[PDB]
């Protein structure tokens, strides 16, 4: 699981860069 | 509002306030963009009433150091490698290297893919570099926007100005009795929703021990047990209700800061701060024209857009010096009936439903000893009803509320309650009502498209589907192109193909539009979320591909083709319509501006004692103001007796109102106006300066 | 005088004013409005403002 | 008629209610009716119809530029708590829907009640005060209807087909019954060339005079028009009477129709079918197919091959930078004229690709909304943005907004669009000032007597003969000599006069002078009256809203502040 | 030749302003007749009867300002314009 | 669940009538309204002319010799030719004069069956020394039947084919008002127009499609055995 | 050639599309539109008007031992599909106490009411939790806002709940047309009704068909 919140229900992405730092 | 109007709230970087420059002083220059806010305050986001760029709002990644500057991470890049160390840079340091954007191709190993890179030089200066003279990289793309504006779904696809009403309006959204998160979304509202503070978190991890609507219990792995409260519908500053819901199943296993309850407009720990709604873009029959919105009768049947507003009133017992009033269950002059719903106390019991002008809270003061009148001694001898020492200030309910009393609450002197100095008992009350949506509601999608909602049809008028769907509403076309902002049609493309669901052709290989397409988004379920950044979403050859790999519908058949555009049925004709309909999902939601709260008449009222003019408020039903443009319209009609009606006897003059009043009760003519009482107290004035002021009739004599 | 009394400068006008015992007409509306009598244009001018109305002669009651 | 939220019309007129409810009976006293309408109870509503049957309410929305802004309708009960406005007052009222909030006033008199129901009924002010023009016309959408109901596809559905040899021909209708038929079965679409015989429609005045012999023509006669069933549709709605219009329908020509309405015709004429238009209007407007989707806006199909011509044009002036020889100012002048050149070569380009059917060329083109730069920019380039200062940034968005901008495109474009905010949000409260000044200069300027009877005058050129040949009617003569009455007698070159001294102009008498030959006539202006309060209504001229001459006691004086002052939030700039 | 008036519009207000010397007169000139017509009403049960009675036949539920403007165009009343 | 039943009025003009039908249960303004003038347009039966056959025209952009209206005008005319027949097969009737004038329409002689309904209609006007002869097929149907549907069958020489209206109703149009019935004033009034042919009456042919719309909703009523009271 | 024109019936359980032909040419919409615009409104049903859960005042607030607030069970109430023979209000009876979830099965209705979806989800019960409510069962058409409790004036207890007793869910048509040039040119409408268990497709066709023959059955009278 990319997302590193434990049990968030998870959003396909139309992401094409990886996002170094999380928020 | 929501959560995420408070989370917004605090991340303000405020111009305005005691020892900084004033509002008439900053020049227009301190109120504009400037090329060192890229990454730390973001331009978009803004007031905009007159404290336009003088309110900004901290970016997504920007952090505040020791001293006081705002700091923006970036990544180093040592020669033409890009590093995973990171620092934080201030706005004078930046300035003194060179900074390349995240859209810069990149290799695996970090290498720079192309021999120039577009950057960032000194102050407002872009221009291509040679691969070695880049020193620094962007985070994110969506660096240099703030927390609302990250929420906007293909937000580099509309103009500033609807993406500033877009920010602005999110957090005015009202919290719905239902949640359900967008169909299409950016990857920030998880993260918005986790820290704004209104779902409640687990602190470890554990197992569910037991589930209440009032508290959830956790059994840590420790062996000791820790139970969260969930307050039950709070008034919230702004009159909206705030709820929590325990959203996990018992005997569960949650993990340390998991989510477990879900605050106002959160769904499963996300910022939600709207529904979905089937929209079909066109205009119907002038029911929408100048931007108003049709809306289906489903919604107020199904409690789609119902709401909670929980109303709070306030009222005491403060001594005077002729006596210390006191709030007690009979009154002097009201009937049993009336006074039914309070109970020994003088306070309403809790559950029964109140139309205006009730009596909420019975309260009497001492009246001040006067005479008891002649005419009233026989009045009251007749019937023998003693005018006690003691009037009647009884709480009421003002015009235009209802609903129930869910809580009453009471403060005194024995019970050692901190009071106010000289005040013995104080007393609020709440109400609260249940709102569906009707005429003249706020609604508004996410690019900043407001509207207000002039009609309702029945649900067998809307333009349905041809597997017989009706839409939902139905937004007009001449507003999109003049806006310009298209970030709705295509949030409504990519929301049709969320709501059904689709499957790229895969077997014969992938189809080259989608060769950069994520290997999750090859296939989705019906009613999938997705997520599409903010500069980083679904590009638009990948959206037209995605609309034709729909999957087709439980009868068998594919509604929107290619294009997006469908054929609808006409509910009243019931012919096609001659040409296909954009239809599809959109995100809208419910702002504060309610016409219950914004409706004020008023025929006479209470007056003020020293300007004589009708008392002002929206909440003593004051009268509305007549201001000087309005006069000089009057005069350009040349409506001599309209506009000195209006500016004597429904205002000034006390002798004026008393007689209209008087003349229009009694069914007679309204006198034809004359000369203000305010003339010669005008004339009294100048007497007083011993200026002497005569009057001359036609012939030059004096009156 | 009594609209220039209006705009600035109330004592100095006021005092040329009552040294001339000067007299100012009503034509004109910012004037009219300040005393609060009808202003004197549209319905307001006296060949509107004054008008008589009988029934005709020749309609005879039944 | 206006919309009035049941709940909001009880409270207002609420001392009505109570006369009417003693004199019911329904309470004893009128105290205790007081208190009955305090209660809303259920026999309050049958007397609060009765009280408001024929009452005016007059409407204003803040902040009021101009004296349309204040219209008087006469109210009917509706359910909810919004008020109603009628769709062609939000060109006057100047209103969106979008949370607009507007005051109700009551007015009590018997005076007060009657010039409230003569002197501003909204059905009474159709003609904009500013200049002879309609403001309440049909506007927005019903532009898109009325113009999709008067196009003529050419080789459309039933359309009219010349018969050669054996085969009939097609296409030819007895009635606009029979072909109403026709495109209901499905054989005739709505606007293809088809040839009617028309009975209830006066033909127009080039066939009428060589089909009914200039003897007239009267309802009942036949004469066989040859348009679309839509243009046969749309003068249905026109009074009767009236020649037979047959071109598309423009906003251009549904001003022209609705002025030659409203200065041949009593006002209650032009008020219904200013209605009966606005309604077809927005039926048409439905089953005109105008909706937008992303396949909708179009890329034009070169702008790949535009921009690396136009950027390496560019890339040359740089090259020129880095050798000395342009300093960096003249190298921003460089810039600025290839990138604005550069932007006017992709919107001409989008201009060909795009299909006359397309939406996006259509709500724009027949005038109905828009501007073709804002459809540029949104399948075109964004073109040069300007700066905090405003002068132009040497760099140039090139992205469309369809396309998406880079975060550095995006971020250098906030500028223009906040800048604009704020200095619009300063242009309409100065503008209210300029507009104040007025009002206190011309306080004293009321029409007084009838006539001064003086013979100066303006002189104003009505046309410029041409040095080649004939003449060239001025550009501005709507402006200069249309409401002046004529100063002196227009002598001609002849010894006759084409128009007499007092006798008010119209475009009738302008084209008569035209023709004449007589390049300028002198005119009688409220710059050369000789009356001692104001000015006489002879030298005036006519009035804009009424269409006669001004009315002894109006206040021009007012009104012309207004005019000037209103149009103020709208000028802008872009050295003097 | 038109529709058929309805509701305030009635009647026309070209045919009222073909009876009056100026917009503004119709006004002064409605108004008075309806105050009139509004005090008929109450000096009708007792008193100097000074004012004659709504000309035309007044319909139920019509205010006196409609009975008015009804009977200017019938050619009922005649007006002194202003001094 | 009971309703109020509701009532029709009837304005009268000379062959044009306007209905209203008050007072309506909220939403039925339009259920009502689209079918009853579609079936006032399309249901009743009728009888109109179909193909007309003149004599001296070799091929049709000719005008007949003799003539003062054109082929097209003629057609025209014939096509507002206002008859009426009580049997289904495609009966012929012919047209002759002579001389100088006009030839009317109660010109034609029909045979047994045919009714003319307007006689002083206009057909064509006629110069001197000359003599027409035209033959017209009449037969019954329904609607708007256009002559390009009917086209040639099979092959002729001189056979012209004619839009056919079989209709007694000539245009129908209808609004939805809102009364106030109660306190509610969400109930509806239909406004219906009609103007039919001489042949029918308004009045008479609301009857009709009212009939055919009775007997058509009739079948979903056989199903099963529901109420619903007045 | 004038034949009669009668409609045929598909089966599905719960949704039957019908066939009516032949028809005149262009009339296929307008007859279909009038079917499914009787159809969406005014079939006669029945729902629950009134609940009272046992000590609870009012909607906003909870109840001890349940998982959810009382908004949220009236919110799954809403979806209870409840078929009366009777034409008076009923009342009905739901006690569960202990652990475990309810479900819409397990209330006890009187003699003829029914409860045609007996497992859906009511609320879940915690072991310290036991709920009890009687629910009121009047018959209508249409929708009906809550409200409608309030001017009764009944007791505190008492909450009065939306009422929604439409029957249908989702009604469609498609015109099959022929155009062909001889006379054979006729309309097909294809007709599809999809309703909520509670009344058979048929079943709402026919209550329509019965309305529309009455408010045609004044209309067609001889003027
Ligand atoms: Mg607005
Ligand atoms: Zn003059």
């Amino acid at each position: 699981s990319n997302n590193s919140v434990p049990g968030a229900p998870n959003r396909v992405s139309f992401a094409k860069l990886r996002e170094p730092l999380e928020v | 509002n929501n959560p995420l109007s408070g989370l917004t709230h605090k991340r303000r970087l405020s111009a305005l306030g005691p020892g900084g420059l004033s509002r008439e002083r900053a020049g227009l220059e301190v109120r504009d963009v400037h090329p060192s806010h890229y990454g730390r305050m973001c331009p978009i986001e803004t007031p905009e009433g007159p404290n336009i760029g003088l309110i900004g709002s901290l970016s997504v990644y920007a952090r505040v150091n020791p001293f006081g500057f705002i700091e923006t991470p970036y990544r180093k890049v040592v020669d033409g490698v890009v590093s995973d160390e990171i620092v934080y840079l201030t706005a004078d340091e930046e300035d003194r290297h060179v900074v390349a954007q995240a859209n810069s191709p990149i290799d695996a190993d970090g290498r720079f893919v192309e021999p120039r890179v577009l950057v960032r030089r000194k102050a407002g200066e872009v221009e291509y570099v040679p691969s070695s003279e880049v020193d620094y990289m962007d985070v994110s793309p969506r660096q240099m926007v703030s927390v609302a504006t990250a929420m906007i779904p293909f937000l580099e696809h509309d103009d500033a100005n609807r993406a500033l009403m877009g920010a602005n309006m999110q957090r005015q959204a009202v919290p719905l009795v239902r949640s359900e998160a967008p169909l299409v979304g950016t990857g920030m509202e998880l993260r918005a929703a986790i820290d704004a503070g209104d779902v409640v978190v687990a602190e470890e991890s554990g197992v569910i021990e037991e589930v209440s609507a009032d508290y959830i219990t956790v059994m840590h792995d420790n062996g000791t047990r820790r139970t969260y409260r969930m307050r039950k519908f709070a008034r919230s500053n702004h009159g909206t209700c705030a709820n929590q819901c325990p959203i996990v199943d018992a005997g569960d296993r949650v993990e340390a800061g998991q989510v477990i309850a879900d605050g106002p407009c959160t769904d499963d720990g996300e910022m939600a701060l709207g529904k979905n709604l089937l929209v079909a873009i066109m205009p119907w029959e002038g029911h929408n024209y100048e931007d108003a919105i049709i809306l289906s009768n489903r919604l107020v049947e199904e409690d789609v857009l119902t709401s909670i507003h929980i109303e709070e009133h306030e009222i005491d017992a403060r001594d005077t010096k002729l006596g210390a009033e006191e709030i007690t269950r009979d009154i002097p002059n009201i009937s049993d009936e009336v006074l039914a719903d309070l109970d020994e106390r003088g306070i309403v019991r809790i559950g029964a439903e109140v139309r205006d002008g009730d009596i909420l809270v019975g309260k009497v003061t001492p009246k001040g000893e006067t005479e008891l009148t002649p005419e009233e001694r026989l009045l009251r001898a007749i019937f023998g009803e003693k005018a006690r020492e003691v009037r009647d200030t009884s709480l009421k309910v003002p015009h235009g509320e209802s609903g129930k009393v869910i809580g009453i609450r009471v403060f005194s002197r024995e019970d050692e309650d901190e009071l106010p100095a000289g005040v013995n008992e104080l007393v609020r009350v709440y109400v609260a009502q249940k709102r569906k949506i009707s005429d003249g509601d706020k609604l508004a999608g996410r690019h900043g498209n407001k509207g207000v909602i002039g009609k309702i049809l029945p649900v067998e008028d809307m333009p349905f589907l041809a597997d017989g769907t009706p839409v939902d509403i139905i937004l007009n076309t001449h507003g999109v192109p003049r806006r310009m902002n298209i970030g709705q049609i295509l949030e409504t493309h990519l929301g049709w193909c969320a709501h059904s669901g689709w499957k790229v052709d895969a077997a014969k290989g992938v189809p080259d539009w989608a060769a950069r397409l994520p290997d999750e988004l090859l296939e989705a379920q019906p009613n999938a979320i997705v997520s599409t950044p903010v500069f980083d979403g679904a590009q638009e050859a990948e959206l037209q591909g995605l609309l034709s790999c729909t999957l087709p519908n439980r009868d068998g058949d594919v509604l929107v083709d290619a294009d997006g555009k469908a054929m609808l049925f006409d509910g009243r004709s019931g012919e096609p319509f001659p040409y296909p309909v954009t239809v599809g999902y959109m995100y809208i939601m419910k702002l504060h501006h309610l016409v219950d709260d914004k409706i004020h008449a008023r025929s006479t009222g209470p007056y003020s004692m020293i300007t004589q003019q009708p008392l002002g408020g929206k909440a003593q039903f004051g009268g509305q103001r007549f201001g000087e443009m309005e006069c000089w319209a009057m005069q350009a009609y040349g409506a001599a007796y309209t506009l000195q009606e209006l500016l004597t006897i429904k205002s000034d003059d006390t002798v004026g109102r008393v007689k209209v009043y008087e003349a229009i009760v009694k069914g007679e003519n309204i006198p034809e106006p004359g000369i203000p009482e305010s003339f010669k107290v005008l004339l009294k004035e100048l007497q007083s300066l011993c200026l002497n002021v005569e009057v001359l009739s036609s012939d030059g004599a004096a009156i | 005088w009594l609209s220039a009394a209006s705009f600035q400068e109330t004592t100095r006008v006021l005092t040329d004013a009552a040294i001339n015992c000067r007299s100012d007409k009503l034509n004109g509306l910012k004037e009219n409005v300040i005393i609060g009598k009808l202003i004197p244009a549209g319905t307001g001018i006296n060949r509107y403002r004054n008008i008589a109305v009988q029934p005709t002669e020749e309609a005879r009651a039944a | 008629q206006c919309g009035l939220p049941k709940l909001m019309a009880l409270e207002l007129f609420k001392p009505f209610v109570m006369k009417r409810l003693v004199d019911l009976n329904h309470a004893q006293n009128i105290k205790s009716a007081k208190r009955m309408v305090e209660r809303q109870r259920p026999q309050v509503w049958d007397v609060l119809e009765e009280v408001i049957a024929e009452h005016p309410v007059l409407l204003n929305r803040a902040p009021t530029l101009h004296r349309l802004g204040i219209q008087a309708f006469e109210p009917m009960l509706v359910e909810g708590k919004a008020i109603q406005l009628h769709p062609l007052v939000c060109e006057a009222f100047n209103a969106d829907f979008d949370g607009d909030q507007m005051a109700v006033h009551l007015p009590l008199s018997a005076e007060a009640q009657a010039e409230a129901r003569i002197l501003m009924l909204s059905s009474n002010n159709i003609l904009s005060p500013a200049s002879g023009r309609p403001l309440a016309m049909p506007r927005l959408d019903m532009v898109t209807g009325l113009y999709y109901l008067t196009t003529e596809v050419p080789g459309d559905t039933g359309e009219y087909q010349p018969a050669s040899g054996d085969h009939p021909e097609t296409g030819v209708y007895s009635s606009p019954a029979e072909a109403i038929m026709a495109a209901d079965r499905g054989v005739l679409s709505v606007r293809a060339k088809i040839k009617v015989r028309l009975t209830q429609l006066r033909p127009p005045v080039e066939i009428e005079a060589e089909l009914f012999g200039h003897s007239g023509w009267q309802p009942g006669d036949a004469w066989m028009a040859e348009t679309t069933l839509g243009r046969v549709m749309f003068n249905e709605l026109l009074p009767l009477g009236y020649p037979f219009v047959n071109k598309q329908m423009h906003k251009k020509v549904q001003a022209a129709i609705i002025n030659d309405l409203a200065e041949r015709y009593p006002m209650i004429v032009v008020a219904q079918t200013v209605d009966k238009l606005k309604d077809a209007g927005f039926y048409w407007a439905t089953r005109s197919g105008v909706t937008v989707s992303m396949a909708d806006v179009l890329v034009p199909p070169r702008k790949k091959e535009i921009l690396d011509h136009y950027e390496e044009r560019a890339d040359k002036v740089e090259k020129q930078f880095q050798r000395g020889a342009l300093n960096h100012d003249e190298r921003n002048e460089a810039l600025v004229e290839i990138w604005k050149e550069a932007t006017d070569e992709v919107g001409q380009a989008l201009r060909e690709h795009y299909p006359d059917d397309n939406p996006i060329i259509t709500i724009v083109d027949s005038g109905a909304t828009g501007n073709f730069t804002q459809t540029r920019t949104l399948a075109g380039m964004k073109g040069l943005v300007t700066n905090p200062k405003g002068e132009f940034i040497p760099r140039p968005v090139k992205s469309s907004f369809r396309e998406g901008l880079t975060v550095l495109e995006y971020f250098i474009n906030t500028h223009g669009a906040r800048k604009g905010l704020a200095d619009t949000a300063l242009r309409t409260a100065d503008s209210g000032y300029l507009t104040r000044r007025l009002v206190d200069v011309s306080q004293d300027v009321i029409v007084r007597e009838h006539d001064c009877q003086t013979e100066r005058g303006i002189v104003v050129e009505l046309a410029e003969r041409a040095p080649d040949g004939t003449l060239i009617r001025d550009p501005y003569i709507e402006t200069s000599a249309y409401a002046r009455t004529l100063g002196t007698d227009a002598v001609d070159e002849a010894g006759n006069v084409i128009v007499e001294r007092g006798q008010d102009l119209g475009d009738p008498e302008i084209d008569a002078l035209l023709a004449a030959g007589i390049t300028q006539v002198k005119v009688r202006s409220v710059l050369t009256c000789a009356t001692s309060t104001g000015v006489c209504a002879t030298c005036y001229g006519r009035s804009m809203a009424t269409g006669k001459l001004v009315d002894i006691g109006e206040a021009v004086g007012i009104v012309a502040a207004q005019s000037i002052g209103e149009p103020g939030t709208q000028l802008t700039m872009r050295d003097i | 030749g038109y529709d058929t008036p309805l509701g305030i519009t009635n009647p026309p207000i070209d045919e009222l302003l073909d009876r009056v010397s100026s917009k503004y007169a119709l006004v002064i000139y409605a108004a008075k007749r309806a105050r009139q017509i509004n005090d008929y009403y109450n000096q009708l049960g007792e008193g100097i009867l000074e004012y004659v009675g709504p000309l035309v036949e007044p319909g139920l539920q019509e205010k006196p300002l409609s009975i008015a403007l009804r009977e200017i165009h019938a050619d009922l009343l005649e007006h002194t314009e202003g001094e | 669940l009971s309703q109020r039943p509701t009532l029709s009025e009837d304005v009268l003009t000379d062959n044009r009538s306007q209905f209203v039908i008050e007072p309506l249960e909220p939403g039925f303004g339009y259920t009502l309204g689209n079918s009853l003038r579609r079936t006032l347009l399309s249901s009743i039966p009728g009888a109109a002319v179909t193909s007309i056959r003149i004599d001296g025209v070799l091929h049709e952009f000719t005008t007949v010799p003799g003539v003062k209206e054109d082929v097209t005008e003629i057609i025209l005319n014939l096509k507002s030719l206002v008859v009426s027949s009580e049997e289904d097969e495609p009966v012929t009737m012919y047209l002759r004069k002579q001389g100088p004038g006009e030839v009317t329409a109660g010109d034609i002689v029909p045979p047994a069956g045919v009714t003319v309904h307007n006689p002083g209609m206009h057909i064509a006007t006629l110069n001197d020394k000359g003599k027409l002869e035209v033959e017209l097929v009449v037969e019954r149907g329904r609607g708007y039947v256009p002559a390009v549907q009917n086209r040639a069958s099979g092959a002729e020489i001189g056979r012209i084919p004619v839009d056919s209206i079989y209709s007694p109703v000539l245009k129908v149009t209808y609004k939805v008002d809102a009364t106030r019935v109660e306190q509610r004033t969400d109930f509806d009034k239909l406004i219906l127009d009609v103007e039919t042919k001489n042949s029918i009456s308004p009045r008479d042919a609301l009857a009709s499609a009212g009939k055919t719309l009775v007997e058509l909703f009739g079948l979903a009523r056989e199903l099963n055995v529901e109420a619903e009271g007045i």
